[PDB]
């Protein structure tokens, strides 16, 4: 079976890292700009897919809700859907990259509520080449590792409540 | 009395001014000192706990103690919770400045609650006997 | 070039803004990257040299020499002199957020002086190749 010419990306740059590293003050949130360009010479791609899944997410096994207590459940899963869903993030990406062009795309790392086990980052994309208007769309896989290393800052290890009783 | 000493070991405890007077309301700060000389430094942490103890006794009586619990248990409040003394190296005294806040009116003369514990052998001496706080 | 990496170690280092242009006069901060995934944590020291180096060439060269010596001397002042960077986990990363202020109009271009020293094997590698100040 033969398919027609495939791209292909390169990642040639990022701009606020160092061989995909950095450093979070576990709070705050920043952004960063990534460059990649299709290698091919002819046909380019018509479909961009991003969808981040770090270690966390990786590293839970598929059984984890099995004997828990719904309050805690609650707990950790809340934190693992707005992981998924509000964490870093992309806006403004591209639609359709030419032969040769060296796009760039923004990036917001937002990590306002990540646990102390948060070192590591997958993001990982799928572009694609539409087929001659046939039936499907041609899906590849590049998968770039991001090190991210999260400091600890304020945090509040304890509570109490004592009710007021007298007017000052 | 108002020098307390702890038991199963040398060090010893006092409050420069054990009696202060204050207004409701208005922090105010109290300096503990802590002499050391039996043989090595400690970590003992000093912490003001805001829950009734359980009570264990007429009924008249039971809510006498429940009264008194109640009023040690959410009249003060130290504002420096679970301080970690960082170090009294032997034959050295250290102090610890201790703030507190009043909330509600009254005499709360050898204060309980407020007791150090140290982390060498378990200890929970009754440091806060040395206390004669009156907060109107 | 401008990454520069560690001899006899893994450890590597990286300005993120190692191009910056800032008024003479006035303090600006430059934000080294610090790169660890050989074993262990370091306990790297920074610190900037402000003395001349002694020269070893002919009277022109050798005045030359001395003229470049001075102006890396005392023309740049680190404000955090030798700050400790607390520790470097394995694997992991770290910010050492120097910072500066000049006092001569210059170009300094892949400036020394700026050595950072390794308290484990006294290793003096030149981390201020990776800086091209510029101050007017």
């Amino acid at each position: 079976k033969i398919l027609p010419e495939q791209p292909q990306l390169e990642l040639l740059s990022t701009s606020k890292m160092t061989r995909n590293s950095w450093m979070m003050l576990d709070g705050t949130k920043t952004d960063f700009h990534i460059t990649v360009r299709n290698k091919s010479l002819s046909c380019a791609i018509n479909h961009i897919k991003i969808i981040p899944m770090n270690n966390i997410e990786q590293m839970l096994k598929p059984d984890y809700w099995k004997k828990m207590p719904p309050d805690d459940l609650y707990i950790m899963e809340k934190q693992l859907d707005w992981l998924s869903k509000s964490c870093v993030r992309i806006i403004k990406l591209p639609t359709v990259i030419k032969p040769n062009e060296t796009i760039t795309f923004d990036l917001e790392l937002d990590n306002t509520a990540v646990p102390f086990n948060f070192t590591g980052f997958d993001l990982l994309i799928e572009y694609g080449m539409s087929a001659t208007d046939e039936s499907c769309i041609y899906l590849k896989k590049l998968s770039i590792p991001y090190e991210v290393t999260l400091r600890r800052t304020i945090e509040v290890p304890s509570m109490d409540i004592i009710p007021l009783n007298e007017l000052f | 009395t108002s020098l307390v000493n702890s038991k199963l070991s040398n060090v010893k405890f006092k409050f420069i001014n054990s009696n202060i007077k204050v207004i409701k309301g208005e922090k105010f700060t109290m300096r503990l000192q802590i002499i050391n000389s039996s043989s090595s430094p400690l970590d003992l942490v000093v912490y003001y706990n805001n829950t009734i103890n359980p009570i264990p006794l007429t009924l008249e009586n039971q809510y006498q103690l429940h009264n008194k619990y109640r009023k040690i248990a959410e009249g003060i409040i130290l504002l420096s919770n679970d301080y970690k003394i960082p170090v009294v190296p032997p034959r050295e005294t250290y102090f610890a400045d201790l703030r507190f806040i009043g909330i509600m009116s009254g005499y709360y003369g050898t204060l309980s609650g407020l007791k150090v514990l140290d982390l060498n052998t378990n200890e929970l001496i009754e440091v806060g006997n040395g206390a004669s706080v009156l907060i109107q």
